[PDB]
Parts: structure tokens; sequence; C-alpha cells
């Protein structure tokens, strides 16, 4: 789970 | 019998790494550490928090040499910077093997200039390998190692036994909130890592990174204007299998550029990160 | 050329070194599962039995183990020992399991390399290289007189109850504890102990066969002693250190009457 | 396939290493005497000559030595130099004793592996390994026209005095001290000194000879009260006793006092  | 030792990696790679000086007018040292010189043109790699609010930046070489530096470029995200001098004369650099994968285990060697004592070599093994850090929020691959690094180390080498760069020194784990002193635990960026940012720093004077702002999706970003609990199974025609391979691609791409994010087809336009 | 590497010691032993974690039931408000304290321990056969550290596992609610392939057991608490500072635990796996590569032949010799494997501040596992500094130490603690392993390879907090292995993967011990023993503040550098594998086996089939080990109970300075009837030549008959006597006296099982030279008819009674 | 090893080292070398006990008198009521400091010391040869750090014996009623052997020893103070931090002792009741290897032809390089030999907070003989970090450092001290070698092998307060050795059990150096105190509050890590092993032997040579380390003074290449050399100040040396002019005032320590060397510059032993 990431944020890009 | 001859004595066990790894000065043949220290003959190949201590003369290319170099004392950093961080100058403040007040002009004064208002901090230091290493570099490492990556190739002949004269460019360095060091980190950012060593070179950070400089007005004057100082190279030394072990043969005696002294430069001023011009700061080309850096990141905040990996901690990396990279310098250039400009040497008539022949310069040192680092060996480095593009195609050596470094071994949990693999002997290695730091070299830098710890409080300023002057060139130090210290001895350990790689402890680990795709370590976040220090920082769970930082999301980043280290490599640990227990070879012993102290103040004035960072933007220095670590290399193998046969002198082949396997990272550049950024920290050590120093603290605690109890306060319990940490032994034998420091982190380098990995070499293929700090290769890639050197050369887009040199590049463009900084990383630029593609945004896109947001596989399962869970403000005035590029996804928005772009047109929640949305399902992206291709990304610039590339199948979205990873979130973090994804993620990895979107970083590439140049900011200014459309691709085709299809979803179950809109036109997403990359911008930078913030 | 290739890289001079332990590598090699890492790939046969690292696999069977496991994040051990203490969790608690009263330790938050809510009584929901909290980690109280962690460290690690080691596989040491098939049927799942791993060694760690009395006080990784003390007073504990629910001990986790988990392995460097990914799984996650809850372990049993099979017995511990105080002593020597040694808990076996047991997991129930199915589908096999890493362990520990042991040659019980191999004398450790002070010099010999040695590889720390082990999770230090749960950064995951972590490898750290010295070698073995000294051999029959008594530790931290003047009593007990336990032999211990120094070595300085960098221990950290974490690393309790997992392995010092040699360049060959080989089980040389169990790392209990580095030697943050300064009333001084001055800080110690690359002191840190463990319990020879030799022990560590011996202690762990006493634990699994008896829940706990079972210990008996020179000039003498309601015992069975007391109870028997001064220069102690010879016990059991076997001739008179006090270390090597004292170890022969934990080893003869209560009930057994045993010759006490001084001769004293003395019937051994188990230590409380 | 053997596990590696510097077995050989310890086998050839850690017999040599001595546990030695300053121990002093106490006026304050204890009345008999007590430990007052530890350390290590080396065995150099069969006539019982032991290095060891001065600030190791330093103020002593009574100098102990310890073997690994069992056998203890009082020891006698030889000589010491606080220029050097060195001290020499004696002890008799040979009946053989276990000496350090040396190889004067020995060439220490940087990253050459080491192990450090001595007696950590007296828990008894203790090995450490480590590598030759640097040479010509000054250490954690004001300049002493002398040279350290750095090393990462880990020594605490009890090796001082004790054997720094190669691989081959090879005398490499003394060690000293330990990197103290932080800028910043950090925690120095693997910064350690030792005295080169070649210094450390004419040391000692000199203290066995003349009880102590006797050398030249001149009271002074462009120079920067009541002292041989008082020549003026701005004054450019280019030869000092027919030697073209670190490496001068080597060799000033070397001539003897009451020599006269061309002005005509009569040398005194320094105070």
């Amino acid at each position: 789970v990431y944020q890009f | 019998m001859t004595p066990a030792s790894y000065n043949l990696a220290v003959r190949r790679a201590a003369p290319a790494v170099v004392n950093v000086y961080n100058r403040g007018l007040n002009l004064e040292i208002r901090t230091l550490g290493s570099g490492v010189i990556m190739d002949q043109r004269g460019y360095i790699i060091t980190n950012k928090h060593v070179i950070n609010d400089a007005d004057q930046i100082i190279v030394a070489l072990q043969d005696g040499r002294v430069f001023e530096a011009l700061l080309v470029g850096s990141d905040s995200l990996t901690d990396l910077a990279v310098l250039k001098i400009n040497a008539t004369g022949g310069l040192p650099t680092i060996p480095i093997n593009a195609r050596r994968v470094p071994h949990i285990g693999d002997v290695v060697l730091a070299i830098g200039n710890p409080y300023n004592l002057g060139q130090t070599i210290t001895q350990g093994i790689i402890s680990a390998t795709g370590r976040i850090g220090l920082n769970p929020t930082g999301r980043q691959n280290f490599l640990q190692t227990d070879a012993s690094i102290n103040h004035g180390n960072s933007g220095g080498a670590l290399v193998n036994s046969l002198g082949e760069l396997m990272g550049i020194n950024t920290l050590s784990f120093d603290k605690s909130n109890d306060g319990e002193t940490p032994e034998g635990i420091g982190f380098a960026i990995p070499f293929q890592l700090a290769t890639k940012i050197m050369d887009k720093l040199i590049r463009d004077g900084r990383v630029i990174r593609g945004y896109i702002g947001i596989i399962v999706v869970n403000p005035d970003g590029p996804a928005a204007n772009a047109g929640v609990n949305d399902l992206i199974i291709s990304v610039d025609n590339k199948p979205a299998i990873s979130a973090l391979e994804t993620m990895d691609q979107v970083a590439e791409i140049r900011p200014g550029s459309v691709i085709p994010v299809v979803v179950m087809t809109l036109q997403v336009t990359i911008q930078e990160y913030p």
C-alpha cells in the first residue's frame, strides 16, 4: 500500500 | 605466510574518497563530511545533509589537492548530493562494478573522515539489504552494515574486499527514545541507486519524479483532473500487477508527459512530485 | 577474483533464526495483545523445538515466532531455566521447518570468526561479524558460575535468543546479553556473551524431557549434607575444582546415595 | 572446509599478554593497599621486561603482573615516559617466560587485520578483531611530535598497555586509549589508538638503559627563555648538526645533552  | 589484510581494497578505493567541508558565513566550517569521486569529469557524490545551506563547499583529496566545488544538485528523498570540481590533472575515481550483486555477509570497508581525524577505514560486513532505514515513513532502500560509522563518515564510500563501491555511507543508528546506544548499526545508500540519482542530478540539476496523485484506488492531482475505488489494470500501456513496481514506473515518467490509464481509458498528464 | 564474504554461513544458518515476540493481555487497558518485549530464537530440529532466552519470554501471555520465509506461529513454552537464562519453545509446524546447522564435534576456539544472527531493535534479521573473544566466562553476574562465550560481534536489544555461528554456519552459541554493565555510564564496546551450544543443547534436552532443569542439591564455608553429618576430598568416588564438582552434584539424580569422603552417606535431593 | 579463524595469532601472542594492577595505599582509613586502576602489558623478551602504559602504573605503591598460565609477580618499575605514555616493568623469578612475536621488518599497512589483546573491565583476557584504520595519527591529544596507529578493534578500560597484533601474531602496537567524547552527543564507535611497535621498542630500550627517556632540547624552517638557542625569532634554520632542515625535532631529541652542534649551540636535556 503506497502513495504515488 | 603473510598478514591477512584488506589493504588492496584500500589502495584501490581510498584515494577516491575526499573530505567535504560545508562552510557558512559568520567563513567557518559549519559541518563536514565525506564524498566519493565517481568519474574523471570531477563528479562527486555525497550526502545532502552534509552540504545543506553551505555558502562554500570545499573538497580535499588524499593526495593533497583542494578545490572549491560546485553544487550540481541534491535530493532530500535519498539524501544524496552531487558536486563538481575541475581538474586538469587526472583524478582518482572509485572502482565500480555495475554487475556486482552485494550479498549479506560480504566484507565491507567504510571510508570517511570521522571527527576530522583524517581519512579512516573501518571493517564490517553487509548486515542486511533493502532496509527502510531509521524512518518507517521513509520508503527507501538501504544497505545495513556493522562497519563502524561516525560523524564525518556521511557521504563516503562503502567498498567490498576488491575495492568496488557497495554504497554511500549516510548515517549511523545513534538514537532511541529510551536513549539506549546502538552498536554496529549503520546505513548506506546502495551504489546502484546512488548512480541512478547522480545521473539524474547531473542532467536536470534535481531529481524529476512523476506524480499521479493516487490495483485498488483507496486533490487537484493529475488523477483527479483526468477523471476512488477504481481499479487500475494498466498504466502507460504497462500491466499494473504490483503497486510497488507501478509507483516506480510513475516516478520515472517525465512531467508534462501524457499516458493512458486504463481502469474498469483516461488521459492523465504527469506532474512533478511536490 | 570474488569478494571476501561470510554469505555462505548466512545462507546455511540465517533461515533457522526466528523473530520472537512476547505479547501481553494486561499491557494495554483494552486487553488486546501487544508486544511487551522481543528478541530472537533458533529452530533446533524439525519437531518445532526452538531455543530462546528466558528473559525474552518471561510472563508472556502469547509468544509469537516469525520465520524468515514469512510464516508466523504461536509458540508453546516448554520450559525455561533461570540459571542459564535459556528457554525452549515449540511451534506446531506443517510442511517442514528450517533447522540450525549443528556440528557436535566442533570445538570453538578463541579467535574463530563468528556471525551474530538476530533482530536488533526489530529492524528485521541482522547479521553482525566478530570473533570468539573468550570462553568459560561467568558473564555479567559472579553467581551461578555458568559458561559463556564472549564475542565482539555487535549485539543489541532484540538479538537475545538468537544464533552465534562460525564461518561454516555452524552453531557456536545462543546470544544472551550485551555487556551494558557500566555503573560509570562509560559505554562498553564489543563485549557480548552467548551460551556455548553444547550447554544449550544439554539444557534443551533436559527441558524437553522434564519441563525444567532438575539439579541435584574443598573447604566447607535441613539439607542433605546436614542430615549426613570440613574438607571434602572426594564426592561420589570422584576427586574434588569446586566448579566441576557442583556440576557433578547437579547431574546426580535425587534419591541417589553417594559417598562423601571428608566417609558419610549423603542422599541427594532436588534443588528448589 | 575449516572455520575461518585468527586462533593462530591467539596461540602465538596471547600467552605473553599480561594483566597489570596498579595498587596504592589508602591513607583514608582502609589502611591496606587497593586497586587504583588496572590494565594490560606485553612481555617483550626472556629477561622479563614488559611494556605497558604510563597512566596505568602512575602513582603505584605496588605493581602486580599476572600471566595467563597462572603465575603472578611483583613488578619493578624500570621507567616511564609521559610524552609517549609508555612504561617498562620487570619481573624476576623467571622459569621461562612467554614472549610476544616480533617482526621488526614487518611494515603495518592500512586495512591489515589486527587483534587487540587485553583485560577489559577485568573480565579476563579478551581478544577483539579489527583492522588498521590509519597511521601517523596524533590521537585524542595535543601533538607530542609522535604518531599512532588507529584501529576499530574494540578497546575498553583495561585494554591499555596490551598488545595489538596482526593475523600472524606479530606485535603491531601497544593499545593506549579509546576515543572519548562527542561534539553532538553521539557515542564514538571503533576509534582506538595504539603506539606503533617500532616506537615502543625504541622507547623501551631507552628506558631500560637510562631509566628514563633522555631527549635533546634546543628551545625553539621558520623560527616562530634561557634556552640553548637563546638564535632570534623569524630566523630561518636551513641546517642543524650538518643535516638539511618533524624530522628535525626527532633529530634533536636523539642528540646527547652537552653535545655542541652547528651558531654554536649546546644541547640540553628536556625537562
